[PDB]
């Protein structure tokens, strides 16, 4: 049942840099 | 330690409140003593002179100083009340200390049935003394020169503060240097904070340290000598007596007490 | 013979490579036992949403039927010589290793070839295996440690294949048919992404010709053109709170983005992770253990067990700590543990750095005893680092790192970085996410 | 631990005498 | 106290915290000069001496 | 010689009058309370009874009668070994910290 | 690069092997444990096992912990019913310090009253943690219901002794069951000279043989408790034979003939005769496995079972019936060969790990006092015949049996049936 | 039902302050001055107010 | 050893009164007028004192 737990989509609130799902977040963490 | 430091802060605030309040009647002694005490801050390097212009509200002690002293004298006692509440909180966390110095956790009694009526008796005795002073010798400790309009054209014969201020004022008198005088004056009370560090005897109290008892009574007599000297003018031999007692004050607090405590521990196999 | 002299001996890990791409690596020694296994790059990282959990299902059905071996006959042969056959499928890799004697090597390689290659994948066995996975799902849901780590993976790498659980959601396991599994096997069980490992009484030449005579049929083809590609994942500092007050204890795991599999900063980080250390209530050190957080926890009986993990995938990993404590300790540790990180971030001295170096050296050397740990090390290192790093190189890297390196590495990884906390149980005193994030920086530094 | 499966139950049936063990920095374990 | 602070790791802590504390001191000095409008220092700095 | 001065000081101290041994009078700092906790049951019970009796006496301001005062030669330093052990352990920990 | 099995005149026997490994492990194996406990000092062995970090004669608790952690080695005091094994290990450049710490812990404890009183709660914590797994309770009740005394003693402090074990009991246990004649120092990755020096330097202080224990006699009890677990854990066992004997090897072979342990993960245990015998009939989650415990004085052989509450009657019966078939001459030679191969593999596989080799050498030194090469053990295993196995099965079937059960026992058959 | 003395917040604070606060039995008169100070504070403040009403 | 925020006497009161006080998650702006009142006290008291020094 815990496998069925998933995080909902936060793309409505996400910043532009972290919007993409392939690039990491460390390079944009500095600017944010 | 926390209660002790808060008590030192309370003591500072009380001295400031009393010094400030004695100005309010605006007698000769009030104004002239205020001029002297506030002008003592001119000895502070650099900013010090400007400070005495700031505190005075102008060029010297005038109406602005009087009204600001009144306002601060009003506000300060409530700060004293808050600090007293904090001081009681810190003490209540750990509990009071018995004369022996040993922890009394095994023998503790409730406060209400006993230590209310005892404090009632103490307060009644204090009232006995206080109304004796008020009703039979009202202007006993106060200088008669206060009962005179403050005329800035005539310096009084002797400018002196209250009896509870004469000891530190005599310490100020003792040191020749002006800035060193203010430093010694402030240290004469600030040295209380150093006391927790200077304790070295294995016994907290003094019931079982007769040498420390003699040193403490020597200190008390030295403070009485400081008060008496501060009352007297700075002439021979009051100059030398005041200087010597001023040195002996710090010498007892900083040197004689700790060395006596080391000898004390050595005398008891520990 | 000092440590350095014994470190060099370290029988080597000769690595060969078949024309199919199967890199056969062995480690000869003197014991009469051996561990031979195939480490394939196949896990939840490559699985997509529709077939998430196919790897677990294939691992389940691998030992059941393998055509040439009709079925339980495989079990009969494995138990005939006393071999213990085992499989572990993590989020990235998946291995089927046979733990057997040295003499049974020719048969063991054949059995591994039968499992990884010719698997019947019978539909009836799929139906029977379907119930088992669902049952194991409930057991894992009861596993109060596994679920918090799954929650951390879900909340950290959200929207990425990494967040997908290894077993899979309990909806795909009720729909995964033969076609999905066969596609998974075809597209992931490929020779180039495979390492045939064997440690113990193994002759490298013997393993080589056994692989040539058995594993030759494997090909690197990818049907028409479909080639699975590693998709980099993003670390999303977040928080998931599954508060279930009925649970006796509280699990909280806090992690930040760390290094990848191939990154030198991994070596200092573990040293730092050694300084914090780990503690369990049944330790005995109590108020004397050198780890400041462990000593503080033992003094007040704060937690029941805290550990520090260094989960590290290819491009990114999870660096942090998982602690189990009662309801009214989560705040305190969250203040203390973070503070420890901050101290390691702020002012680290050579004394505890040396302590961590010794702890890491001991962990590496003691982890590498016995045939199966060596075989697992070879299989994982060839796939991750591209080679088995000898212990001498590890010694060199550990000797290089000092207090300045630890401080700078922790500052680059820990200082002012959004965490990925994940809780379970009566988590109520757990500080709000902004409190945790604020704890990530120290107003004195 | 929940063991509501035959395959997951495999190995839980002990066949050798109990052997207690506790370390100093290692959690206690039994067999 | 005296001896218990006189250790190798304690001087290591001192060396680690010298930069942050030292430039906290610069923060405090700049804040004091700013708040008091200290003309002795502010005169030399450019673009602010114009305020006088 | 010095032992005469030591005996004079013991007589002039006061806690011999109150029926207190020497270790009953020592200030209770962290080392001391830890040592007190480390005491055996019998010694701790005698210590607490002695302290309670002394506090009673100074509350009433009645010194304990002459004959059963703690003599100099009958004074036993019961706390001393435990306090020495506590101080040694603390010093060892501080040396390790340095 | 070999095992030098030297023995000292006092009784201490030193074994060492210079494998030139990066890490080294030194272990002192003492012939002390629960079996040597008496009715009064019950649980003292558990405290001593938990007593591995208190202040020694020449090393304080803080010093011991800090030194062992800074060096990075470990200290595990793994214990059995009749042997307590102290063991340290770390890098080979500094095993001297940890060996000295171990030596102080073993041959020179102080057992300060305050530290022991503080450690008392660790007894309850460790007992609860170990008893979380149902197998511990079932095995402990099996040993309680199998022998009148000696081996009947538990590895964990009984509830009424938690907080009662005084340091005097610890000291009596130390200088009554830690004498030189009943210990053995075994080192992996260390040289014989230094081990001999430290052996004759520190452990020579405790000479003699020590207070001898008592023989354990079969009682045939049926200790049963209704814990309420969904899975019923049962164990029916008869006195097989003492270890280090032909019947011991015969019963060991019979254990694998019956089947003990799943070789293939998530398998069906086709070769396991017990698993296949019970598989027909019951169709619910169940496990059955042969159980062998070969203590020095006496041994126990039987059947362990984890089954559903309702089916507990069948799984106990059918599995037992399987043994009857083996008793009445139904053992194929191929099955015997397979069991012999499994036994050889298991023995060569336990000693595979360095710690496995360490405890193997420790057990050989403590029990037999004569270390034999693994090839000798394999030869002894091969020496076993089918007639000896079929028995051993006869001895298990005919002899009186002790049964232990836990869970919902509403359907568990009693030992009388 | 619970004591208003030690359940009502203000009364609980007063109770723990100077009603049921444990105190040493052998406290001499030298400690009474503490309370005296508080008295000598209040007796001051009130009087000051009246003085401030004609100053 | 322990956090000063939840161990120091005054700091404990400040912590459990203003720092870690559990407040409802959805209080509107109308509740904020509480704090303003207190501020509107201090902000006005400090001014009020400064007039007392010239009045
Ligand atoms: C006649 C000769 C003796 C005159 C008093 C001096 C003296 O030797 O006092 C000894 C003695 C004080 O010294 P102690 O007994 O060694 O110590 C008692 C503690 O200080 C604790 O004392 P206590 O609080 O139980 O009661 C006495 C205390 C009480 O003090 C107060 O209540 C505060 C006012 C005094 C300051 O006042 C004094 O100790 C001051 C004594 C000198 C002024 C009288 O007092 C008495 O025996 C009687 C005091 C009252 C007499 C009326
Ligand atoms: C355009 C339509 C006319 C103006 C809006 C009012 C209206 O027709 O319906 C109010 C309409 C219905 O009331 P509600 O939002 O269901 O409930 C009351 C709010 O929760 C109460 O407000 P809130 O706590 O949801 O949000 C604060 C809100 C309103 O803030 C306040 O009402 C408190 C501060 C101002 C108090 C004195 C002016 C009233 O602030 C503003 O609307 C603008 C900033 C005002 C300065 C303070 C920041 O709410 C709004 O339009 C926003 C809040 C009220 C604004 C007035
Ligand atoms: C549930 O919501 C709450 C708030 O705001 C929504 C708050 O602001 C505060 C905190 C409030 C303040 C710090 C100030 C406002 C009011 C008070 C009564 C606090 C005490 C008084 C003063 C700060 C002013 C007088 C003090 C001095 C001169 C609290 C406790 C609160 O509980
Ligand atoms: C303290 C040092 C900084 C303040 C100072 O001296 O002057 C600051 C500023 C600028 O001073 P300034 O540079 O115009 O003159 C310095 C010399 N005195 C102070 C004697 C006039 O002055 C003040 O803030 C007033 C003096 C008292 C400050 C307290
Ligand atoms: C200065 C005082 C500081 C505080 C002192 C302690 C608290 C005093 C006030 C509370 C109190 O005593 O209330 C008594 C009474 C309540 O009812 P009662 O049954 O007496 O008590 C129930 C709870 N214990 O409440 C009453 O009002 C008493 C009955 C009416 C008056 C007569
Ligand atoms: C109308 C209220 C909230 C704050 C409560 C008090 C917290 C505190 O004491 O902070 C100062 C801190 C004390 O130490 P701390 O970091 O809390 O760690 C304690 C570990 N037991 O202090 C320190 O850690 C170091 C000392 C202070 C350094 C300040 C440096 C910058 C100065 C400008
Ligand atoms: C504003 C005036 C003061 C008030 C109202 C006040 C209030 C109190 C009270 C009521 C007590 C408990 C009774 C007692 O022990 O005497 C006390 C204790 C104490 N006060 Fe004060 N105090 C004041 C000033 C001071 C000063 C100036 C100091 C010294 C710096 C101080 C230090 C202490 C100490 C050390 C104790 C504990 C005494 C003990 O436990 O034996 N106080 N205070
Ligand atoms: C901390 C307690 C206080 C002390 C130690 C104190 C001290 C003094 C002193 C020494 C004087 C001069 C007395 C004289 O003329 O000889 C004075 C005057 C005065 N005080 Fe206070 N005071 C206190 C509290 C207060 C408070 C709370 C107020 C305000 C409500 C106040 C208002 C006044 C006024 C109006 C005067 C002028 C009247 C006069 O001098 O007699 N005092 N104060
Ligand atoms: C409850 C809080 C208070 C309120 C609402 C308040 C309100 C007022 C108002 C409306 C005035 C008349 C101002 C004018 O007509 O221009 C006034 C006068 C005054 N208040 Fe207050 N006051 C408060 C507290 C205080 C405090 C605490 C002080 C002293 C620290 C103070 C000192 C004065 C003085 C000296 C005046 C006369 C000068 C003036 O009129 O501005 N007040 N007050």
């Amino acid at each position: 049942s815990h496998t069925d737990i998933r995080v909902p989509d936060f793309s409505d609130y996400r910043r532009a840099e972290v919007l993409d799902s392939t690039k990491s977040s460390k390079e944009s963490s500095d600017a944010r | 330690l926390e209660t002790w430091n808060i008590g030192v802060v309370l003591l500072f605030t009380v001295m400031a409140t009393a010094f400030m309040g004695y100005v309010l009647p605006w007698g000769q002694m009030s104004f002239w003593g205020a001029t002297v005490i506030t002008n003592l801050l001119s000895a502070i390097p650099y900013i010090g002179t400007d400070l005495v212009e700031w505190i005075w509200g102008g060029f010297s002690v005038d109406k602005a100083t009087l009204t600001r002293f009144f306002a601060f004298h009003f506000i300060l006692p409530f700060i004293i009340t808050a600090l007293a509440a904090v001081h009681l909180l810190f003490l209540h966390e750990t509990g009071s200390n018995n004369p022996t110095g040993i922890s009394s956790d095994m023998d503790k009694i409730p406060f209400h049935p006993y230590y209310t009526i005892k404090d009632i008796l103490g307060a009644l005795f204090m009232m006995l003394i206080l109304l004796i002073l008020v009703l039979f010798s009202p202007d006993l400790l106060g200088d008669p020169d206060n009962y005179t309009p403050a005329n800035p054209l005539n310096t009084p014969p002797h400018i002196k503060p209250e009896w509870y201020f004469l000891f530190a004022y005599a310490i100020l008198r003792s040191i020749p240097n002006k800035l060193g005088g203010v430093l010694a004056l402030v240290a004469s009370i600030l040295i209380l904070i150093l006391m927790p560090m200077l304790h070295t005897s294995k016994q907290r109290s003094m019931m079982f340290r007769p040498l420390s008892q003699c040193l403490f009574w020597m200190l008390v007599a030295d403070l009485i000598t400081l008060t008496w000297i501060g009352g007297q003018p700075v002439e021979h031999p009051f100059i030398i007596i005041g200087q010597l007692a001023s040195i002996l004050y710090f010498l007892i607090i900083l040197v004689l007490m700790p060395i006596t405590s080391i000898i004390e521990n050595n005398l008891l196999k520990w | 013979a000092t440590y350095a002299q014994a470190l060099q001996s370290v029988p080597e890990t000769q690595v060969s490579q078949l024309d199919n791409g199967l890199r056969v690596a062995s480690e000869q020694s003197s014991q009469p036992t051996c561990t031979v296994g195939v480490w394939i790059d196949a896990g939840s990282r490559y699985e997509n949403e529709k077939n998430n959990g196919a790897g677990y299902f294939v691992e389940h059905l691998a030992f059941k039927g393998t055509k040439n071996r009709p079925g339980s006959a495989l079990e009969k042969e494995v138990e005939s010589m006393g071999a213990h056959l085992n499989a572990y499928s993590t989020r990235e890799h998946t291995a089927y290793y046979i733990k057997a004697l040295s003499k049974d090597l020719p048969k063991a390689v054949e059995l591994l070839a039968d499992i990884v290659q010719n698997c019947s994948l019978e539909d009836s066995q799929i139906e029977k295996e379907r119930d088992v996975i669902l049952q194991e799902l409930q057991e894992n849901d009861s596993s109060m440690r596994d679920v918090v780590f799954d929650y951390l993976h879900a909340t950290a790498f959200q929207g990425t294949p990494l967040a997908q659980s290894v077993e899979g959601p309990s909806e795909n396991v009720r729909k995964l048919s033969r076609a999905d599994l066969t596609e998974y096997v075809s597209q992931h069980y490929k020779a180039p992404r495979m390492v045939l490992a064997a440690a113990g009484g193994v002759e490298h030449r013997q393993l080589l010709d056994l692989a040539q005579k058995h594993f030759s049929s494997l090909s690197g083809t990818y049907v028409e053109d479909a080639v699975p590609a590693f998709t980099p994942c993003r670390f999303t500092g977040s928080e998931i709170r599954h508060r279930d007050d009925a649970l006796p204890l509280a699990h909280v795991a806090i992690a930040v983005e760390g290094p990848g599999w191939a990154n030198p900063d991994n070596v200092p980080l573990q040293v730092a992770n050694a300084i914090i250390g780990h503690y369990d209530s049944t330790y005995g050190g109590g108020t004397h253990m050198s780890s400041t957080l462990a000593s503080v926890a033992a003094t007040r009986k704060l937690c029941q067990s805290f550990q520090t993990f260094n989960i590290c995938y290819a491009e990114t990993g999870l660096l942090g700590a998982h602690f189990v404590c009662d309801n009214m300790s989560i705040d305190d540790m969250m203040f203390f543990l973070q503070g420890q990180w901050m101290r390691l971030c702020t002012s680290a001295t050579e004394s505890e750095v040396v302590r961590g170096k010794n702890i890491l050296r001991n962990a590496l050397v003691s982890h590498l005893d016995g045939t199966t740990p060596v075989c697992e090390d070879i299989g994982r290192s060839l796939l991750t680092y591209g080679r088995r790093i000898p212990l001498a190189e590890w010694e060199s890297r550990i000797a290089e790192v000092d207090a300045s390196v630890v401080r700078e590495v922790c500052s680059k990884y820990f200082y002012d970085q959004c965490p990925a906390v994940a809780g379970l149980g009566p988590i109520e005193q757990l500080p709000d996410y902004n409190r945790i994030r604020s704890g990530m920086f120290w107003l004195r530094f | 631990r929940s063991f509501l499966c035959r395959e997951s139950l495999s190995g839980q049936a002990a066949g050798r005498p109990l052997v207690a063990s506790v370390g100093l920095n290692v959690p206690a374990s039994v067999r | 106290m005296l001896s218990r602070f006189l250790g190798p790791r304690y001087r290591e802590l001192a060396r680690n915290w010298i930069p942050t504390a030292s430039m906290w001191g610069a923060v405090g000095a700049v804040g004091l000069v700013w708040a008091t409008d200290w003309r002795l220092i502010l005169d030399w700095v450019p673009y602010i001496n114009g305020k006088f | 010689w010095l032992e005469g001065i030591r005996k004079w000081y013991y007589n002039a101290a006061g806690f011999n009058k109150l029926g207190l041994m020497r270790d009953d009078t020592i200030y209770e700092d962290d080392d001391v309370k830890e040592a007190i906790r480390r005491l055996p049951e019998n010694l701790y019970n005698d210590r607490v009874f002695r302290i309670k009796r002394a506090l009673d006496l100074t509350m009433r301001q009645q010194i304990l009668p002459k004959e059963q005062w703690t003599k100099y030669e009958e004074d036993k330093f019961y706390l001393e070994p435990y306090l020495k052990e506590v101080i040694r352990e603390r010093k060892e920990r501080e040396e390790w910290a340095k | 690069q070999d095992l030098e099995f030297t023995r000292l005149p006092n009784g201490l026997v030193i074994a060492s092997l210079e494998n030139y490994a990066p890490a080294s492990r030194i272990g002192l194996f003492i012939k002390a444990g629960s079996r040597y406990e008496d009715s009064n000092n019950l649980g003292t062995s558990h405290l001593l096992r938990l007593a591995s970090s208190l202040t020694t004669k020449g090393a304080s608790s803080f010093k011991i912990t800090r030194g062992i952690e800074a060096v990075g080695g470990k200290l595990s005091v793994t214990s059995t019913r009749e042997s307590m094994a102290y063991t340290v290990e770390c890098l080979r450049d500094d095993i001297e310090i940890l060996m000295e710490f171990l030596l102080n812990v073993t041959a020179a404890p102080e057992f300060r009253r305050w530290e022991v009183a503080a450690l008392q709660s660790q007894l309850r914590i460790d007992k609860a943690v170990a008893f979380q797994n149902p197998q511990a309770q079932v095995l402990e009740n099996l040993h309680a219901a199998a022998y009148r005394n000696a081996l009947a003693n538990s590895l964990y402090c009984p509830d009424y002794r938690i907080g009662k074990v005084t340091p005097d009991q610890l000291h009596y246990y130390v200088q009554n069951h830690f004498t030189s004649a009943r210990m053995a120092l075994i080192g992996l990755g260390v040289s014989h000279p230094v081990l001999k020096q430290v052996a004759e330097r520190f452990l020579n202080m405790r000479g003699g043989l020590g207070l001898s224990g008592a023989k354990a006699k079969y009682r045939g009890g049926e200790i049963r408790d209704q814990n309420g677990d969904s899975l019923v854990h049962a164990a029916l066992v008869a006195e097989s034979a003492a270890t280090g004997s032909a019947e011991a090897n015969a019963f060991s072979v019979l254990q694998h003939v019956l089947g003990a342990g799943p070789h293939v993960k998530r398998g069906s245990n086709a070769t396991s005769s017990l698993y296949q015998a019970v598989a027909k009939g019951v169709h619910q989650p169940f496990d059955v496995s042969a159980f062998n415990a070969s203590y020095s004085d006496s041994g126990l052989f039987g059947i362990y079972t984890i089954s559903q509450a309702a089916s507990a009657g069948d799984v106990i019966k059918s599995a037992y019936d399987q043994v009857k078939t083996i008793a009445q001459g139904n053992l194929s030679n191929t099955d015997v060969q397979a069991a012999k191969n499994k036994l050889k593999a298991g023995y060569l596989m336990s000693v595979e790990s360095s710690e496995g080799f360490l405890d193997e050498v420790g057990s050989q030194a403590l029990v037999a006092g004569s270390y034999v090469q693994p090839s000798t053990v394999l030869q002894q295993i091969d020496s076993v015949a089918d007639a000896d196995v079929i028995n051993a099965a006869k001895k298990f079937v005919s002899g009186r049996k002790s049964m232990a059960a836990s869970g919902n026992l509403g359907h568990t058959p009693f030992v009388d049936e | 039902m619970t004591n208003i003395r030690k359940s009502h917040p203000l009364m609980k604070i007063i109770n723990n302050a100077f009603i049921d606060l444990p105190a040493p039995s052998n406290i001499s008169s030298w400690w009474n001055f503490g309370s005296l100070l508080g008295i000598c504070l209040i007796l001051q403040i009130l009087t000051g107010l009246f003085l401030a009403m004609h100053y």
